[PDB]
């Protein structure tokens, strides 16, 4: 979008300043209009996490089973205590079997 | 593979399956004279068929989703 | 499948290539437009020099390969 | 029952095309059909390739 | 009648499939140049000749 | 059709029968035209030129 | 010892040599390869072949004729060369039977290989095959029928033979129409045996069923500028003169003068000579003038002034065909108008075929020359239609010359082989085995015919053998539904000449190939 | 070792693209060698 | 569509593939060549063969044993390899019968080639051969004579 102005000799510092101002305003707007719930209800947080996981997963080859995997991921994450370390969630890949055959071990 | 006409035999077997409710009617590969696999004792595990269908579907989906090739 | 002896470009690739060729031709002579424009030195790898500002002369002397750039030159 | 229903590109949908004045002579479709079918039959009556 | 004739050669089938694939590829090549909203093709021959 | 186990001669005769029926259908669908009707000629030429 | 396997070498560099078993193996392999390649294109259900040339232009050829397949391939096996030349000669003699003779020779050589493996001397096989050939030829001759005396019976026989000939080719889609076309075209020859009198014009576009036999004659030439494009009650003069800057044939003559006025006088004299020649031509009282050579500007203008059509550059074939179709005489001198015959036809005009224009001679006087317009969707289809029509015309001309006919569909081969077996079981020694192998190859011919259709060839051939042994001498392969039928009622007939030539040529080629026990190759260039 | 009558058949028509790809460069070199033949050894010795 | 006669190439450089009739032809040619090589060494009037080694040793070996002949040859036809392994296993099981078993297998495969040329499905041939082998085994067992009692 800024290429046409670059081609006509506009000074790049003006473009940089405009980008910085627009980005600051956009970040402030995102923080202002973002939706949050001030109740900490366990059911509500569970549903919010599940919906976020479903939205994240609904572009991959496992999008057909996005509800199953999203629920499993939320269940896996909630049992991490305070550091949410990735190395505390093991992932094992065993060849052969349907996608629904994948399981989460407690 | 048994020498019979594929389309004709398949159509006849499917029509017989639709006529009388009997999902055991198959392709008489050994020419025993009957299409009843229950009477012919042609038995396969349900898990095998389910895994066949599931694996084929998942791999067909995975292959269909690929649209870019970047061989060297 | 086609078994045609040659290359094939289809879709956005060929359109982008044509636009690139036209833009390159335009940028060749964009610097020689208007009173504050400036001429160009053209050497034909034999020692002959052609100092010119005419766009037609510049595009005629240059040897071009892409068909769209040739279209602009003939234009 | 719409005998002349066809694809309309001006409105981006489907409608009568005789009101769009889109017509062609019969000896275009008929000729194409006959030639294509005969070529397909000729190709089907082939089972080998030989290099000279 | 039972087993019937056994297709010993199987090369005629390959020839037919190859011919069909070639024809289908040619059609898919000249498939996007059909109708009022079809675009043109540019062909550069062995020489420098160019035709759109 | 061939993969289903149909000999590539029944296919040819069936295609011939379909071609004959299609020619009959297209002939029944056509409309008579006279060269004195300049509007139809103009429409035909415009339809031919629409794709170029 | 042997030449190759000797302590000293007796050959040039690149020269080769093959002894008994090796030469026999090479010959048999080549013959079997040729037979296998040519077959599967045999019988009503045989398929075609694609001949993709390896040259610069890479000409594409789709064909079913065995001779064209065999001649347009790179053959390096000498036995394969013998078989290819046998097929070419068979094509030269008659238009049909190349595939049959090739397959028969291949099967005979396969049986010879089996017999050799069974420790039988080749001369014994040759003698047995000579006896079997004599018996089969006698049986075929005794099985022939003649209907040349009866006009309607002969017409029906011609129709059946043309249909049988066209059954295998691509024209089987319109067999009836093309059979009628070919029969009429051959009958218009009035007994003359020249197939050059029948011109086949291949025009692209249109259905294959759009082909027709023209009731008159069509010429692909053009008329002069100021000459009529349409005449009634034509009076045609066919000529073979110069009519182009006509020079006196005194080669040493030259013009030597001292003024350009004399040169102008000589030029006017030459123009007057040409004008006088045109006047002599016109003295015949003609409307159309056809010349084999070109007609230059001045004679063309002179013809246009007199309102006379002047068709130029009609080659030797063209002038011969016009003479045959209109009755004119191909003249070269015009000092005796009363001693020359003028061709006549009802009407001459220009017709549009495809996008081209041709001269149409309608209502011709004699009509002993035909033009056949062929329409198709591809050039390969047109070429194959022309080849099939040529085969049909050749067979019909042969039947017109010799009206003896035999029944096809394997009936002739089966009766030949039955006679061969009857001779075989009456003869002691291994010659009986050789004759049995001969009969086996004769059986294998309709076996391949049935295999090409996917039928149960073994059962059908066994039924045919049983029928012929019982006494049913007209049984054959009915390919309408895969059973056996009476070829008399079914109307499947083949020329006796074609069958006899196929049998004799196959036996001859098998005999000459079998006699070889050593192949010696010179150094290739 | 039988079947010396190979009749490669379908082989070439599926590989003539690569065959012509090599043949074009072969011919391109060929003009050069044929041209230099008329000088390099045509009359060098004599 | 075939794995080799397809517009796309599915193999590494040098990989090969022969379909129905080509594979059958190669197998039958290899089997017949092996059978015709091993035969003529069969029966009381059978002759011997000379096996010259192409290696550095170039050891010389003249023999009448079928297994010995088939072992020390350069075989690339895989069906010929199958027959060679058959002969070796036959030699391991019992001393004699290598040439007989190799020739019998070659003749059976030649008859199979003829039957295939006669448009007969190979499974039918296999079933017929199973029945024939059962009958032949029963007849040969019935024809056996035992003299273990009398010394
Ligand atoms: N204005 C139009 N609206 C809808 N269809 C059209 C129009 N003009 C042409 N067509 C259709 O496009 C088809 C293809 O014509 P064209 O693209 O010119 O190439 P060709 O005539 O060689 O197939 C015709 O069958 C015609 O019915
Ligand atoms: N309609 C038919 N019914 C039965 N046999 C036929 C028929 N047409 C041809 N044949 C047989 O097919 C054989 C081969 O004929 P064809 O393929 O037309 O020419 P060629 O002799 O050159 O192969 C002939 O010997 C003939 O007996
Ligand atoms: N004296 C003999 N008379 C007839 N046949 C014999 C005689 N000796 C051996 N044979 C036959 O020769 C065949 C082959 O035996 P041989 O070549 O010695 O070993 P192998 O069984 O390994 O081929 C046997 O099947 C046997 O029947
Ligand atoms: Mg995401
Ligand atoms: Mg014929």
């Amino acid at each position: 979008q800024v290429k046409p102005y670059v081609e006509e000799g506009l000074h790049p510092q003006i473009i940089i300043r405009a980008f910085r101002t627009a980005t600051q305003l956009a970040v402030n707007k995102i923080k202002e209009i973002a939706v949050t719930v001030k109740k900490a209800d366990k059911v509500e947080q569970r549903k919010l996490l599940e919906k976020c996981a479903m939205t994240a997963l609904s572009s991959k080859l496992i999008s057909q089973q996005k509800a199953f995997f999203a629920k499993m991921v939320v269940d896996a994450v909630m049992m991490l205590d305070d550091l949410l370390q990735l190395k505390m969630i093991g992932i094992k890949k065993v060849q052969g079997g349907a996608l629904e055959d994948s399981q989460l071990v407690a | 593979n048994s020498g019979m006409n594929p389309i004709q035999t398949m159509t006849e077997v499917r029509a017989r399956q639709v006529k009388e409710m009997n999902p055991a009617l198959g392709i008489d590969c050994l020419h025993k004279g009957t299409n009843d696999m229950k009477q012919q004792h042609v038995i396969e595990t349900l898990i095998g068929k389910k895994q066949q269908i599931s694996l084929a579907t998942q791999m067909v989906r995975m292959i269909l989703k690929i649209d870019d090739i970047r061989k060297p | 499948p086609l078994s045609v002896f040659g290359d094939r470009s289809t879709g956005e690739t060929i359109r982008s290539q044509n636009v690139m060729a036209a833009a390159s031709i335009a940028n060749i002579v964009k610097s020689s437009l208007g009173p504050v424009g400036l001429d160009k030195m053209l050497v034909d790898d034999i020692g002959d020099v052609t100092i010119t500002n005419d766009g037609a002369t510049i595009l005629k002397l240059l040897e071009v390969e892409h068909p769209a750039a040739k279209v602009l030159c003939e234009l | 029952g719409e005998k002349t229903a066809g694809i309309n590109v001006r409105k981006g949908g489907i409608s009568n095309i005789l009101e769009e004045l889109v017509v062609q002579p019969l000896l275009v479709s008929v000729s194409a059909l006959t030639l294509a079918t005969e070529t397909v039959r000729s190709i089907l009556k082939i089972d080998d390739v030989v290099n000279t | 009648r039972g087993k019937g004739a056994y297709q010993d050669r199987d090369k005629p089938a390959q020839i037919r499939f190859s011919n069909i694939s070639a024809a289908k590829a040619v059609a898919d090549a000249i498939r996007t140049s059909l109708g009022p909203k079809g675009m043109d093709k540019m062909i550069q021959d062995g020489k420098g000749d160019v035709t759109i | 059709l061939l993969q289903k186990g149909i000999h590539p001669t029944i296919i040819s005769e069936s295609f011939q029968k379909a071609l004959e029926k299609g020619i009959e259908i297209l002939t029944d669908m056509s409309r008579p035209v006279e060269l004195s009707d300049r509007e139809t000629l103009l429409n035909s030429a415009t339809t031919s030129l629409n794709s170029k | 010892a042997s030449l190759s396997l000797a302590p000293v070498n007796i050959f040039k560099a690149g020269a080769d040599e093959e002894r008994a078993e090796t030469a026999r193996l090479t010959s048999f392999i080549g013959a079997i390869a040729i037979g296998d390649l040519v077959k599967s294109t045999l019988g009503p259900k045989g398929m075609d072949k694609i001949l993709l040339s390896s040259g610069r232009d890479a000409s594409l050829m789709v064909t079913n004729d065995g001779a064209t397949i065999l001649k347009n391939i790179g053959v390096d096996n000498p036995a394969a060369k013998v078989l290819v030349d046998m097929s070419r000669v068979q094509d030269d003699e008659v238009g049909d039977g190349t595939t049959s003779v090739t397959v028969l020779a291949a099967e005979l050589l396969r049986e010879a290989e089996s017999l050799i493996a069974k420790k039988i001397h080749p001369q014994t096989i040759i003698a047995g095959w000579r006896e079997a050939t004599k018996a089969a030829r006698e049986a075929l001759l005794s099985s022939a029928v003649d209907h040349g005396s009866d006009e309607v019976k002969f017409r029906q026989d011609l129709m059946n033979i043309a249909g049988t000939t066209l059954s295998s080719k691509l024209l089987t889609h319109h067999k009836d129409h093309f059979t009628k076309l070919a029969v009429e075209a051959v009958l218009r020859l009035k007994g003359s045996g020249n197939l050059e009198a029948i011109h086949i014009i291949k025009k692209l576009g249109g259905s294959l069923a759009d082909s027709y036999l023209d009731e008159g004659f069509l010429l692909d030439k053009k008329i002069g500028v100021n000459q009529p494009k349409r005449i009634e009650n034509a009076k045609i003069l066919i000529a073979n003169t110069g009519m182009d800057t006509d020079k006196i044939k005194i080669f040493g003559s030259r013009v030597r003068v001292d003024s350009t006025a004399k040169v102008a006088e000589i030029e006017h004299a030459e123009k007057e000579k040409m004008k006088e020649k045109v006047e002599r031509i016109l003295k015949h009282g003609i409307n159309c003038f056809i010349n084999r050579q070109l007609i230059y500007n001045y004679p063309e203008q002179l013809f246009g002034a007199a309102g006379v059509m002047a068709i130029e550059h009609a080659d030797f074939a063209g002038v011969e065909r016009l003479a045959l179709v209109t009755g004119g005489e191909i003249a070269s001198t015009f000092d005796h108008p009363e001693l020359v015959k003028l061709g006549s036809c009802k009407l001459i005009e220009e017709v549009m075929i495809g996008e081209d224009k041709l001269i149409h001679f309608s209502g011709v006087a004699l009509g002993e020359a035909c033009t056949i317009v062929l329409r198709g969707a591809t050039q390969q289809i047109l070429d194959e239609a022309e080849r099939s029509l040529h085969d049909a015309l050749c067979v019909l001309a042969q039947t017109v010359k010799d009206s003896r006919t035999v029944y096809g569909g394997g009936c002739s081969e089966m009766l030949m082989a039955h006679a061969v077996t009857q001779l075989a079981n009456r003869t002691p020694g291994k010659e009986a085995v050789a004759m049995e192998s001969y009969a086996k190859a004769l059986r294998m011919l309709p076996t391949i015919i049935a295999d090409n259709a996917g039928y149960d060839s073994a059962d059908l051939v066994a039924q045919l053998r049983a029928a012929h042994s019982e006494g049913n001498t007209t049984a054959g392969l009915d390919m309408r539904e895969g059973t056996i039928g009476d070829m008399a009622i079914l109307g499947i007939t083949e020329s006796f000449q074609v069958k006899r030539q196929v049998l004799l040529s196959a036996a001859e080629a098998a005999e000459v190939i079998l006699r070889v026990d050593n192949i010696i190759k010179a150094a290739p260039r | 070792l039988a079947g010396e009558g190979i009749s490669v058949n379908t082989g070439p028509k599926g590989v003539i693209n690569d065959w012509r790809r090599f043949k074009q460069l072969e011919t391109e070199q060929r003009e050069e060698q044929c041209r230099e033949m008329e000088r390099l050894i045509k009359k060098l010795s004599m």
